[PDB]
RNA sequence: GCGAUGAUCACCCGGGUGGGUACAAAUGGCAGUCUGACAAGU
């Protein structure tokens, strides 16, 4: 079920909750989800977190 | 590349070859895997290229499952650099959709392909 | 005069209680998987638990293992019998070594 | 964008809809139904009711039919009432999944107007206006 | 409350009430095989589980709703499925056959293969064979004789499938459900005219022809042939 | 074994109006099924 | 002397079959329509049982590639004293690798011979004394999932719904974990209260 | 052979409906998984 899924979702899995909110309210939408506990993630600053 | 399958003759990939350029132009393509992905699950794609050189094929192997479950054509091409300079674009492509509009100015030419792809299935 | 260590004692009793039971469940999940009708025959947990530690893997049947396995609990109910004819034919899927391992460590957990 | 992301949600939502509640209806079946009999006499003197030995009402019922052995507190007008209900409950999500469906559509060929890229409006005998790119490859 | 009926062929029902939707009765309690709903009511009271069958995700569902006359999958029978995708059609087969009855369901990809052993645990009646069904000789073993023989396979020399299999494992006068495809075999010509030459090879394998049903609106170009397999 | 008298067939028979008489009540009424098919073709189309 | 092969989800069998040239009869269907018509033509010679489930998985695979196992050679070679004797086979090629055997028998597979294993599989538990139809089922279900599992290569160290639960407890042991160090620091700081503050670690308090 | 160490103080036909507290399960609902070609340097 994760693989068929595309790498968009991936990034913000865990955070429905604010994707939706946002969608629906028509404000920006969370960047990171889940994987914000990545190392990767954890070794970026500022912006380049989202990037 | 057994997995890709089925796989276009020459004939056929420069038909298919020549819509996804025409498409392109009417800003009626969708280009890579992910963002093909999604046409699948809105349910907009008329069909899916892929290319079978891409190397590890899997990456874009999800997608004859999605297109199977929601009945849509899809085929293969021998060359990603060719698709993606058909795409349009200076990368190569692994995978591209042609989006649904019943009102395009090239819907014959989709269709008249659509067709020849069902036939390869 | 210290009656406090009859609350702390109160508090704790009863969170075993639900984690005994919390655990000895996910017990018979785990060991369901290898052998889903094991779980049915012998429906007190603890019990289970015991018989888990003991039949680690359903394909080891020997006869005195019956005997053992029968003297754990009572043949009262038959479910030794049952187990080694069931055992023989049944539709858990094996799991590895490790995953065993799991299993039965966490239902020694679930004993202590 | 962000006028895009909202209708896109709301198609969303109203063709989940449109799925779960086909599935809660029933519609009878429209084929034909043929049957097979070896010699000439068998058809002439063929009747429905002989073949499937069940009255001729209970004939032309194709979900359930039943043989005349097996025969052998709400109101029906609300009761009626309450199906086409279901029925139009449908179609209404049908029909605002296509106007959404429209709406975003043209949302996003604005959209492309705003990207970069050289475009020509191309104007037809009834009015439709519509954008054709250059032939430039993205670099 | 929703009042469930009996049915014409048994191990079918009707849940009349509000909402009418062809059920089957639930085989294992508690769970849903692919997501479709299940109603529980109470007969003399003990509450008895049932899963709804969706016409247009089955065909042999989309039968029931055509009307045939004659249906051989019955409680109690031993039935040959063949082209088990997945759990979503043999389950409500398992279902009306019952414990008693078994079901051996035949696939060959394996990616849907794997989908159907997962079911086939819950279900004991159920027999998954991940085999190629163009040579039944492989699985001989696993099979005996079987009342009914149902095929959905879409592959275009489906009508020799059929013929394997039904001479090794039906019995004789034993049942034969075939779902036709015509895109499949010939898209050039109408699909009435590709239905004829179905019936008609198939009854140069020893099976008669007892009644054709096309499946609109459930399906297009569609049609359940039912037949007799008369060895004599 | 088909040795139905004259008044047989009468009791047995009136059981198969009573049955198909109860099974019209859920058949639905005839001028709702003129609605309801036009319906269903907009939603199946 | 005539011999059938009879492939079960139980095991081996050999038929021995009163005439030498029963499969050339055209009325086979006729001869073979009841149990007791079964029973009389066809006589159990030998009945090799699969012990385990994993030796018949072994002798499964082996009659679908057509290969002939050593149980049922054995089971073969018991039955050679019988000089010029034909066997029965369903498949041509399991007939063929017998014969390569170099057995003492004429080995046949023709089409007649299909009503002959028709007539005996549905017949078979009547056929076979001491197991009833229940119990073949039985050893089918699990015989069969266990070729699936072969065939669709599983492997016990990829199944992903390990990782679900493992997770899931993960998360679990933590919480409990949790509300029973508190339990400990209040139960124990009444007796020394000062330590909850100077180590904070659970484990080390 | 008493007591301030405490007297006294929903509905329907043996059967079924109505209400409350606690816990657990649900592939039951809310509920729908962001965008898509430029960016950084000399």
């Amino acid at each position: 079920s994760l693989a068929k899924s595309p790498a968009s979702t991936i990034q913000i899995l865990g955070a429905e909750k604010a994707l939706f909110r946002a969608l629906k309210t028509k404000h920006d939408t969370p960047k990171y989800g889940l994987l914000y506990h990545a190392s990767l993630v954890g070794q970026a600053t500022g912006k380049n977190k989202g990037k | 590349n057994p997995k890709a399958f089925p796989l276009a003759d020459a004939a056929l990939t420069q038909q298919i070859l020549d819509v996804v350029q025409q498409a392109a132009n009417l800003r009626q393509l969708k280009k890579g895997a992910n963002e093909a992905t999604k046409t699948l699950n809105r349910g907009i794609s008329e069909f899916i290229i892929m290319a079978a050189d891409c190397e590890p094929i899997e990456i874009l192997l999800h997608l004859p499952l999605l297109c199977e479950d929601k009945n849509v054509p899809y085929v293969f091409v021998p060359s990603r650099v060719a698709l993606g300079r058909a795409c349009g674009v200076s990368r190569p492509v692994i995978a591209a959709s042609i989006t649904t509009n019943d009102a395009s100015a090239i819907k014959t030419q989709i269709y008249a392909v659509k067709d020849k792809i069902e036939t390869l299935l | 005069k210290n009656d406090n260590h009859i609350i702390q004692a109160i508090a704790l009793l009863d969170q075993l209680d639900k984690d005994i039971n919390t655990f000895a469940m996910r017990v018979k999940e785990w060991y369901g998987w290898h052998f889903p009708e094991l779980a049915k025959l012998v429906p007190d947990n603890y019990t289970f638990a015991k018989l888990v530690l003991f039949i680690k893997d359903k394909a080891s049947l020997n006869d005195d293992s019956l005997h053992d396995l029968a003297a754990l609990l009572n043949e009262d109910s038959g479910i030794a019998q049952r187990v080694i004819d069931n055992a023989r034919i049944s539709m858990g899927q094996d799991i590895s070594e490790t995953d065993m391992e799991n299993v039965c460590v966490f239902a020694q957990r679930v004993a202590s | 964008t962000q006028d895009s992301n909202y209708v896109r949600t709301l198609r969303q939502i109203e063709l989940k809809k449109l799925e779960k509640g086909a599935k809660q209806l029933m519609f009878k079946s429209s084929g034909n139904h043929t049957i097979f009999v070896d010699s000439r006499e068998k058809m002439n003197e063929f009747t429905p009711e002989k073949f499937f030995n069940t009255t001729s009402e209970m004939v032309n019922r194709s979900e359930n039919r039943l043989t005349k052995d097996q025969l052998a507190i709400m109101p029906k007008e609300s009761l009626d009432k309450k199906k086409l209900k279901k029925f139009k409950q449908v179609k209404q999500h049908l029909q605002r999944e296509t106007q959404l469906k429209q709406v975003q559509q043209r949302m996003d060929a604005q959209r492309e107007l705003l990207k970069k890229g050289s475009k020509k409006k191309i104007v037809d005998s009834s009015g439709k206006i519509s954008f054709k790119w250059k032939k430039q490859r993205k670099r | 409350k929703v009042v469930i009926e009996p049915h014409r062929h048994a191990g079918v029902y009707i849940a009349r009430g509000k909402e009418d939707l062809l059920v089957t009765k639930n085989m294992a309690p508690g769970e849903s095989v692919y997501g479709e709903k299940r109603i529980s009511v109470e007969e003399p009271p003990t509450k008895v589980e049932y899963r709804v069958w969706n016409p247009f995700r089955s065909k042999l569902a989309a039968g029931i709703m055509g009307g045939l006359d004659e249906l051989f999958i019955a409680p109690g029978k031993k039935v040959l499925y063949l082209g088990a995708a997945s759990g979503t059609s043999v389950s409500h087969v398992s279902d009306v056959v019952g414990p008693e009855g078994v079901v051996y369901a035949v696939e060959f990809s394996h990616r849907p293969g794997r989908e159907l052993i997962s079911m086939a645990k819950k279900r004991p009646n159920i027999i998954p064979i991940i085999e190629d069904a163009r040579h039944p000789q492989k699985y001989r073993m696993l099979i005996g004789m079987v009342d009914c023989v149902f095929a959905d396979v879409a592959q275009p020399d489906q009508a020799r499938i059929i013929a394997l299999n039904s001479h090794m494992f039906l019995k004789d006068q034993g049942g034969v459900v075939i779902s036709i495809k015509a895109n499949c075999i010939d898209s050039t010509v109408d699909a009435e005219t590709v239905f004829a030459r179905e019936v008609q090879k198939l009854r140069e394998e020893r099976i008669k022809p007892l009644e054709q049903l096309t499946l609109e609106p459930y399906e297009r170009d569609h049609c359940i042939v039912v037949g007799r397999y008369m060895r004599s | 074994e088909g040795t139905l008298t004259d008044h047989e067939r009468k009791y047995l028979n009136k059981l198969i109006k009573r049955n198909s008489q109860n099974l019209r009540s859920w058949d639905l009424e005839e001028e709702v099924r003129d609605e309801l098919e036009d319906i269903q073709q907009s939603i199946l189309k | 002397m005539a011999y059938v092969l009879t492939e079960t989800s139980a095991g081996y069998a050999l038929l021995k079959a009163s005439d030498k040239k029963i499969y050339k009869s055209s009325s086979l269907i006729q001869d073979l329509d009841s149990s007791d018509k079964v029973l009389k033509e066809f006589k159990i010679a030998a009945f090799s049982k699969f012990n385990s489930a994993a030796n018949a998985l072994e002798e499964a695979n082996s009659i679908i590639e057509g290969k002939v196992s050593s149980q049922l050679e054995k089971l073969l070679e018991e039955i050679k004293k019988d000089k010029k004797s034909t066997l029965i086979v369903s498949e041509t090629k399991l007939a063929n690798a017998i014969n390569k055997l170099g057995l003492n028998f004429n080995v046949v597979s023709d089409a007649v011979t299909l009503d002959i294993y028709r007539a005996i599989k549905e017949y078979l538990p009547e056929l076979l004394p001491g197991m009833s139809d229940n119990d073949l089922s039985k050893m089918s279900l699990g015989l069969a999932h266990s070729i699936g599992r072969h065939k669709l290569k599983f492997s016990a160290d990829k199944v992903d719904v390990m990782i679900i639960q493992a997770i899931a407890l993960l998360d679990d042991l933590d919480k409990e974990l949790n509300t029973y160090a508190m339990r400990c620091k209040e139960w124990y700081g009444w007796h020394f209260p000062e330590l909850a503050k100077i180590v904070t670690d659970s484990v080390a308090y």
